[PDB]
């Protein structure tokens, strides 16, 4: 009972850099032995819930496609992270499917986000002409139109620039603080690869 | 259409949240350390939050009220809507800021000098109210309150004067009849089928409530005369006005200052606990951990980590300036502080409770949208404040907590002590709010003419209040102007309304806690029904009309003074036997220097 690769679960939690909500990343695991008992049991994480396999059970399972998608929200927001949701975040800059078979995981980043005088740098949309399927990314920046006159790209009386920034400061209440997300979005397709849970003695 | 303000709402709430809150984070770290570089912080970034409700509130007025049918738009909306002072020329804004500034100014610059030795001044704050607060010298007290009119008072009458028209015309422009009625606009009520209030109603209800409590403060008034003519012989008349230099403040306001003089059994100990805390080596955050429970105790939520880690509980660490006066904070984005600068006293014990009471409203109502985060109506606030403390002020708690002894025998002299002392504070000073708010809504109207405000000052000093000035003044000054809220612009019934609000609510709560005596010996603080029925009406904010805010808490839909006049009745009840020798009530013919 050798170790072999286990997936680079460390460039998708402790990563430097997250993506914004509105621009979320994704990131393909594959070719590896994966154990997911590890993240559960770090107890470093204020939200670790699954919609399909349970947290150390994941580890009995192979899966051909594995994806962590992540990004910072605010932690009020951290609810909206699931099947079922609806809201600013859930509607349309990111959405989770109703049969979700993964897990989403997320922590207080407080003190790696939050900036003395706002940081600013991350986005969320604020409109959207419809809602997202499940899993869609839509970055694109036209000028949002509220109104019936046509707005011609341009920021005016009910016509605003749809992406908002955030402003995330250290004494920001709970709720207020941003929140790292990791979603682990689970397939089993049909191809020669998989990412497996571990050899037991 | 709604769909469109609907839109615009969401979009300037994302803005609003940031601005007010770098605002509010610039104002705070002036409070905690004064120095020019956070004055320069504060000033710039209000300007900027004056600015942006400016553009939005010219945005606003493309979303017809009318065409709104959803309350949480159309009261956001129309919270924005208002021009304020904008619609009063380039030229009359910057007169009416440049009066107005003007008005604080002369009021700060709080001095007067003593003849006696001319270059001798004396402040307000330390100075003169220690002179009418302490002095039991007729003659000191007199040129101390004279000389408060007369310098201070006559030079803000001019000022006064054109500030009543400038506001009027704003009223006017904003559709009010006057600033009075401007201001009234608070407790107004539409649309809410049979919630909705008129602003005329407050002056019924003010008038009618006041009525209805006179023979408490009748009583009171002979009492506290048959006592004070022993401090205070040959110059107060048995059966008159009592002179106001004689009241223990330099307005007649509080008669809390007499009530050394006043007090109904002076062989019994009171029940400051302040040296059992010295005994205990209490500090300052054992003071608020007490106050912390309190609230836990009743099913409140306890307190933030930004409350206990930024908040200035104490004397600032370096011989510092800071504004140590206490009160609460909210600086949106769920950031909670309080500023309090701490000592080991009973005073700071319950005040800790009244503004941690201010805190617990302001989270509650923290998820409304952020034009509805305040309370039902001006008066509400400090109400939810004032139960908190008279609660935590009971010996029923301060035995409980380990502060007074347990074996402290509470009887009816300690009672009657007690209750003399809240009667001071209290109820001493409804007739002061009720007479001044009366008379400034009569200047506002244009029904009191220019040459006749002191005059009708005066005459309602001696029939409203029963105080009779000792200086037959001229129109030449303004005494009203020497009170802080008078020429700083202030709202002040909110103080009457907000002290009926207090005594129906701290009998709601009394009830819901089944307590099985007088009000006076109520303590809340084991119950959690109490507190979730306050609860239910703090997390309202501004989101529903303050008359459903005390339907849910009291009971009814309007303002009341039987609890006022029941927590009082067993005072009263000894009032009217001391009284049973002496003359109750007075005359208004009689003055100190009548002859
Ligand atoms: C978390 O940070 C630690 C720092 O040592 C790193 O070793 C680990 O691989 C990172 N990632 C996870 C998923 O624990
Ligand atoms: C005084 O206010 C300034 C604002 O820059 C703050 O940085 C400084 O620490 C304060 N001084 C003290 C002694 O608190
Ligand atoms: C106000 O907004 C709420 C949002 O849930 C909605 O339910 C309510 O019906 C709106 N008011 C009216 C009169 O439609
Ligand atoms: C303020 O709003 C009122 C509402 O009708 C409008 O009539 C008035 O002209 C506006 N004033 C300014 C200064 O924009
Ligand atoms: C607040 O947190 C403290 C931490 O121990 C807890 O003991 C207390 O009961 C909490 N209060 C409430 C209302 O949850
Ligand atoms: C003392 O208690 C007795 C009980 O009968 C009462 O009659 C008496 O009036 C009380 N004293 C005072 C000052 O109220
Ligand atoms: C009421 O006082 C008792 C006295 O110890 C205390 O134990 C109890 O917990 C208090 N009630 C509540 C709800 O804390």
């Amino acid at each position: 009972p050798n170790i072999t690769n286990l997936c680079p679960f460390g460039e998708v939690f402790n990563a430097t850099r997250f993506a914004s909500v509105y621009a979320w990343n994704r990131k393909r695991i594959s070719n590896c032995v994966a154990d997911y008992s590890v993240l559960y049991n770090s107890a470093s994480f204020s939200t670790f819930k699954c919609y399909g396999v349970s947290p150390t059970k994941l580890n009995d399972l192979c899966f051909t496609n594995v994806y962590a998608d992540s990004f910072v929200i605010r932690g009020d927001e951290v609810r909206q992270i699931a099947p079922g949701q609806t809201g600013k975040i859930a509607d349309y800059n990111y959405k989770l499917p109703d049969d979700f078979t993964g897990c989403v995981i997320a922590w207080n980043s407080n003190n790696l986000d939050s900036k003395v005088g706002g940081n600013y740098n991350y986005l969320y949309r604020l409109f959207r002409k419809s809602n997202l399927k499940p899993f869609e990314r839509d970055i694109s920046t036209e000028i949002y139109q509220a109104g019936s006159t046509p707005c011609n790209g341009v920021e005016g009386f009910n016509c605003y620039f749809p992406l908002q920034s955030y402003g995330f400061q250290p004494t920001n209440g709970v709720g207020y603080q941003p929140y790292r997300v990791v979603v682990l979005s689970f397939e089993l397709l049909h191809a020669p690869a998989t990412v497996c849970g571990p050899k037991k003695s | 259409i709604e769909e469109q303000a609907k839109t615009f709402l969401d979009f300037f709430n994302i803005q609003a949240e940031d601005l007010f809150y770098q605002s509010s984070l610039a104002s705070w770290n002036y409070n905690t350390n004064i120095t020019e570089e956070n004055v320069q912080n504060m000033n710039n970034a209000g300007d900027k939050w004056s600015a942006f409700l400016k553009e939005q509130s010219t945005l606003a007025q493309m979303y017809p009220l009318q065409e709104i049918q959803n309350l949480t738009v159309k009261l956001q909306l129309q919270a924005l809507q208002q021009n304020g002072s904008s619609v009063l020329s380039e030229d009359k804004s910057k007169r009416l800021n440049t009066i107005l500034n003007t008005m604080s100014t002369i009021y700060s610059t709080g001095k007067v000098c003593n003849p006696d030795n001319p270059q001798e001044c004396l402040l307000l704050e330390p100075g003169l109210n220690e002179i009418m607060a302490n002095s039991l010298d007729y003659n000191e007290r007199l040129w101390a309150w004279e000389s408060w009119r007369s310098e201070v008072g006559k030079q803000l009458r001019p000022l006064y004067e054109e500030y009543v028209v400038l506001k009027n015309e704003m009223a006017r422009a904003n559709h009010y009849e006057d600033y009075g009625d401007y201001w009234r606009g608070d407790y107004e009520v539409n649309g809410v089928d049979g919630y909705d209030y008129s602003r005329g109603q407050l002056i019924e209800d003010v008038e009618h409530t006041f009525e209805e409590i006179k023979p408490l403060y009748e009583h009171l008034h002979a009492y506290v005369r048959a006592k004070l003519m022993n401090a205070y012989p040959s110059y107060i008349s048995p059966i008159g006005c009592l002179p106001a230099h004689l009241l223990g403040d330099m307005w007649g306001r509080f008669w809390t200052n007499l009530y050394s003089l006043t007090v109904p059994f002076g062989q019994k100990p009171n029940i400051d606990v302040t040296d059992a805390m010295v005994d205990q080596a209490w500090d300052a955050q054992r003071i608020f951990k007490e106050a912390e429970k309190f609230f836990v105790s009743v099913g409140l939520p306890n307190m933030t980590q930004g409350f206990w880690e930024n908040s200035m509980l104490t004397d600032p660490g370096n011989v510092q300036k800071a504004v140590c006066h206490p009160t609460a904070w909210d600086l949106g984005k769920g950031d909670f502080r309080i500023l309090m600068c701490t000592k080991v006293t009973m005073d700071d014990f319950l005040t800790a409770h009244h503004e941690m009471g201010h805190i617990q409203y302001d989270m509650a109502y923290a998820a409304q949208p952020f034009l509805l985060r305040n309370g039902a109506n001006e008066g509400f606030h400090e109400a939810v404040g004032e139960i908190m403390s008279l609660s935590a002020a009971t010996p029923k708690h301060l035995k409980s907590i380990g502060l007074l002894s347990p074996d402290f025998q509470e009887d009816n002299e300690t009672e009657i002590n007690f209750l003399l002392k809240q009667a001071l504070t209290i109820v001493g000073t409804l007739p002061f709010t009720y007479m001044l708010e009366k008379w400034r809504w009569m200047v506002f109207k244009g029904e009191i003419p220019k040459d006749q405000w002191m005059k009708k000052w005066w005459e309602m000093k001696r029939e409203i209040v029963g105080v009779v000035e000792p200086v037959p003044h001229d129109e030449t000054y303004c005494d009203p102007a020497s009170l802080f809220h008078v020429s700083n612009d202030y709202s002040f019934i909110r103080y009457y309304t907000r002290t009926l609000y207090q005594f129906q609510f701290q009998e709601a709560l009394c009830q819901a806690a089944k307590h099985e005596g007088p009000l006076h010996k109520c303590d809340i603080s084991n119950s959690t029904e109490a507190g979730q029925k306050l609860f239910n009406m703090l997390r309202l904010g501004k989101s529903e009309p303050w008359t459903l805010a005390l339907e849910n808490v009291v009971g009814a839909k309007n303002m009341n003074v039987r609890p006022l006049l029941n927590y009082f009745e067993p005072l009263f009840t000894w009032l009217k036997d001391q009284n049973k020798n002496s003359f109750v009530g007075w005359s208004t013919d009689w003055s100190p220097y009548a002859d």
